[PDB]
């Protein structure tokens, strides 16, 4: 009966759980739709403003996701899409009572944020997540207007610094700040404002600063914050003087509720020990911009017993990594980036140890991201041995197309093992020499995987072929220089529909099997990316420079700058 | 109380016709038709979670089947939707 069915409905919060309600009969459908807060927007050309806003007319909270995924490898060209307007411009007068709106890989403008900023007044949670298109004016109309504002949060965003001051048109009254993420401004920052803004806000648990705060003002900081869950820290340098180290060390532990660390820009290795106190503690960590070396690495890395996320640099080595292995078993995630990746001789000693060791070291590691310059099948194999329960395995070796280096085999046998055993494997990321065996790898076992990235690897199309037809939860492949096209694609066209998207760009896709998908399949969205001119300016069967194929229900989108094509 | 201990938790209240016997006893023990019908917002909550637990993760099929709800779908309907919350909102 309809009040105990929205009763028991507002405990189902999760989207595949609230369509599965939405789909057991015409009532279901419609208390459903009424009382659902938040839409997930995957991909936003999937669907129109104008659909969501009547499917869901009370909805308080909203995540939508632009350009795909290899946009940040600078591969999706200025234009292409990702406005946001439309969508902001429809909630604005449909949604009133709109709290949050979660943006990943979009465009976002001054107007779009006076617009938020002006539409909606229980607004409360704004992230942008690797956004453009907005300045610091932007900024400020929000920190003016947003009388009830809980999270400001700029994720690798790109923002226009035309000026710290943005900060400062936060009123006095303000005081309901929960979390605040500004490390990607450049722009500095009033500190003054700053200080009196954490010192008012009295809930403010993650606060993640710029570079721009000296490593000589994050003691202040934390003395107004002493409930921080969250920090990042702002530069970490400074001339050594034992009254500094001093004063961060006390402040650091007068936050006895810091989980999570990040920041340290430049990072002073005789500055990090000031951080022990809240070693024990922590439960992620990340040390990305610290060019620190091992043993230091090491030294903090004793005291963390209860971490569970690890982001470094490959300074850690695999010295590092055997003490990671033995220290942390409480590990979950692990990503090693290069400290110098266009060089293909080592400046450490990262191999594939490292991984290794981790790996039998940590019961409980299931993510992996990890860069290094050479790889085995043997190891790939230990790996996939000890580690079932992997969940997210990104592997990524410098020089490409590089092979096993003791057998100089491809490495199939390798990425075979991983797919074979990890059972639950959802997501994998591939290189060194591949050859169309291991597709036929991830095609038998791979069938939880529900995204795919791939580069330099492959045969023919017979290898795009056995994943397409493989692979049972695909969600997401993408593709680059691999000699995958034509036969392939349209061999499996209907797998399509069943996916959100495909990037493949550098491929030996024709404009001609372009052009004939658009025609066999209306319901998919064909978009060709190219920038020497029109298509038929060229022989149909000249390999476009990328495609980006993806379901939608919205049929063509209207925004496409002129080098894109839908078909 | 037909068909002041504790017995103010229902708002509905604080001599009843739409309830029973060895329903009442049940309430004061400590359905959900009722739980409602009363206004006892924690017993509501009670049942009301473990009920959405039943549902959690199952088919649409998969829960009509373990409730007793008849499929009033014409497939054109129950595709189209099925098409619109898995390539736009999932
Ligand atoms: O594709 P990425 O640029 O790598 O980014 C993410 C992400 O990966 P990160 O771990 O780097 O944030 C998650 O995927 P997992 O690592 O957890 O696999 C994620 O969001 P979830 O937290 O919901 O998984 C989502 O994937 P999706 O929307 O497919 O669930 C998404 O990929 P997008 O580029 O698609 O946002
Ligand atoms: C390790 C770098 C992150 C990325 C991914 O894991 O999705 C990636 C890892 N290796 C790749 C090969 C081709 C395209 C993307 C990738």
């Amino acid at each position: 009966p309809e009040e105990v069915l929205e009763h028991v409905f507002s405990f189902i919060q999760l989207d595949k759980d609230r369509n599965s309600v939405s789909l057991v009969c015409k009532s279901w459908y419609e208390i459903e739709r009424w009382c659902r807060r938040k839409v997930f927007i995957g991909n936003c050309y999937a669907v129109s403003p104008a659909t969501v806003i009547r499917r869901f007319p009370k909805v308080r909270s909203v995540e939508l996701k632009g350009k795909p995924h290899f946009a940040d490898f600078n591969l999706v060209p200025d234009g292409w899409g990702g406005y946001v307007y439309p969508w902001i411009e429809a909630m604005s007068s449909s949604y009133t009572w709109l709290e949050e709106i979660r943006l990943k890989r979009m465009v976002v403008t001054d107007d779009c944020l006076e617009l938020i900023a002006k539409s909606f007044k229980n607004f409360k949670v704004l992230v942008l997540s690797s956004c453009e298109g907005f300045s610091t004016d932007g900024l400020a109309a929000i920190a003016a207007t947003c009388r009830n504002l809980k999270e400001l949060d700029l994720r690798e965003s790109d923002v226009d610094d035309v000026s710290g001051h943005w900060l400062s048109h936060f009123p006095d009254t303000y005081t309901s700040l929960v979390s605040l993420n500004i490390s990607c401004l450049a722009s500095e920052v009033s500190f003054s404002a700053l200080e009196r803004l954490v010192t008012r806000c009295p809930n403010l648990k993650s606060l993640k600063l710029n570079r721009a705060v000296p490593l000589e003002k994050l003691a202040t900081l934390l003395q107004r914050a002493p409930q921080l869950e969250e920090l990042g820290t702002g530069g970490y340098t400074a001339e050594v003087r034992p009254d500094v180290y001093s004063g961060l060390s006390v402040a650091l532990s007068g936050c006895k509720e810091l989980r999570c660390l990040s920041g340290f820009w430049d990072a002073v290795p005789a500055y990090l020990p000031a951080v022990y106190s809240v070693c024990s503690r922590l439960t992620t960590l990340n040390l990305s911009y610290a060019t620190v070396q091992s043993y230091d690495l090491v030294k903090l890395l004793c005291q963390c017993p209860k971490l569970q996320r690890l982001w470094v640099l490959d300074y850690i080595e695999d010295a590092g990594l055997e003490v990671l292995a033995s220290t942390c078993k409480d590990l979950r995630e692990l990503r090693v980036f290069p400290s110098e990746p266009f060089v293909m001789e080592p400046n450490v000693a990262l191999t594939e140890q490292g991984l290794v060791s981790v790996s039998m070291g940590c019961p409980k590691l299931e993510s992996v991201l990890y860069f290094c310059r050479q790889m085995t099948n043997a190891a790939l194999i230990t790996i996939a041995r000890n580690r079932p329960n992997m969940t997210r395995f990104r592997l990524c070796i410098i020089e490409p197309k590089a092979p096993d280096y003791l057998t100089l085999e491809p490495l199939d046998i390798g990425f075979g093992a991983i797919v074979e055993h990890c059972k639950d494997l959802r997501r994998l990321s591939l290189s060194g020499l591949l050859t169309d065996k291991v597709f036929e790898y991830i095609g038998t076992y791979a069938k939880k995987m529900e995204m795919l990235s791939v580069a330099f690897a492959g045969d023919s199309d017979l290898g795009m072929h056995h994943v397409l037809s493989g692979c049972d939860s695909l969600r997401k492949l993408e593709i680059r220089d691999c000699p995958f096209g034509d036969k392939a694609l349209l061999a499996n066209a209907s797998k399509l529909e069943t996916m959100r998207s495909l990037w493949m760009s550098s491929c030996s896709v024709s404009f001609g099997a372009c052009k004939l998908l658009g025609q066999k399949m209306p319901k998919l969205n064909v978009e060709v990316i190219d920038e020497r001119g029109a298509p038929d300016s060229r022989p149909e069967s000249c390999p476009v420079e990328r495609v980006f194929i993806y379901r939608t229900v919205a049929g063509p989108r209207f925004d496409m700058p002129g080098f894109v094509w839908n078909m | 109380l037909k068909s002041e201990a504790v017995a103010l938790e229902s708002q509905t209240i604080a001599p009843l016709p739409n309830v029973t016997s060895k329903i009442l006893a049940k309430v004061i023990e400590y359905l959900i038709l009722a739980a409602n019908y009363l206004n006892i917002k924690n017993l509501l909550d009670l049942t009301c979670q473990t009920v959405a637990d039943m549902i959690k993760g199952k088919t649409p099929e998969e829960i009509r089947t373990t409730f007793n709800i008849k499929n009033d779908f014409t497939p054109e309907e129950e595709e189209e939707v099925r098409r619109e919350n898995q390539w736009a909102f999932e």
